[PDB]
């Protein structure tokens, strides 16, 4: 949808995991949608959750991803 | 597999620690 759009992550949800738990990282900077930066991710396990990119577990999790 | 940049040292290893996952709270739309 492209019309009105919101963040993609509006909140971010705190629950540090590793990189084996997450089977998809997807990083949205500051949009036109929102002037902020958020992490959006699934866990294979672990479901499809926002996260805190400030966070150093995140910093791992996400750079050991990549 | 990744590729570009320059320049760098140190870095690696994967995990962290304090708190876990699943659970619940997040969302978006």
């Amino acid at each position: 949808s492209a019309k009105e759009l919101r963040c993609q992550c509006i909140k971010t949800y705190s629950k540090p995991f590793h990189p084996k738990f997450i089977k998809e990282l997807r990083v949205i900077e500051s949009g036109p949608h929102c002037a902020n930066t958020e992490i959006i991710v699934k866990l294979s396990d672990g479901r499809e959750l926002c996260l805190d990119p400030k966070e150093n577990w995140v910093q791992r999790v996400v750079e050991k991803f990549l | 597999m990744s590729n570009i940049t320059d320049p760098q040292m140190w870095d690696f290893d994967d995990l962290n620690f304090t708190g876990m996952p699943p659970a619940d709270e997040d969302y978006s739309p």
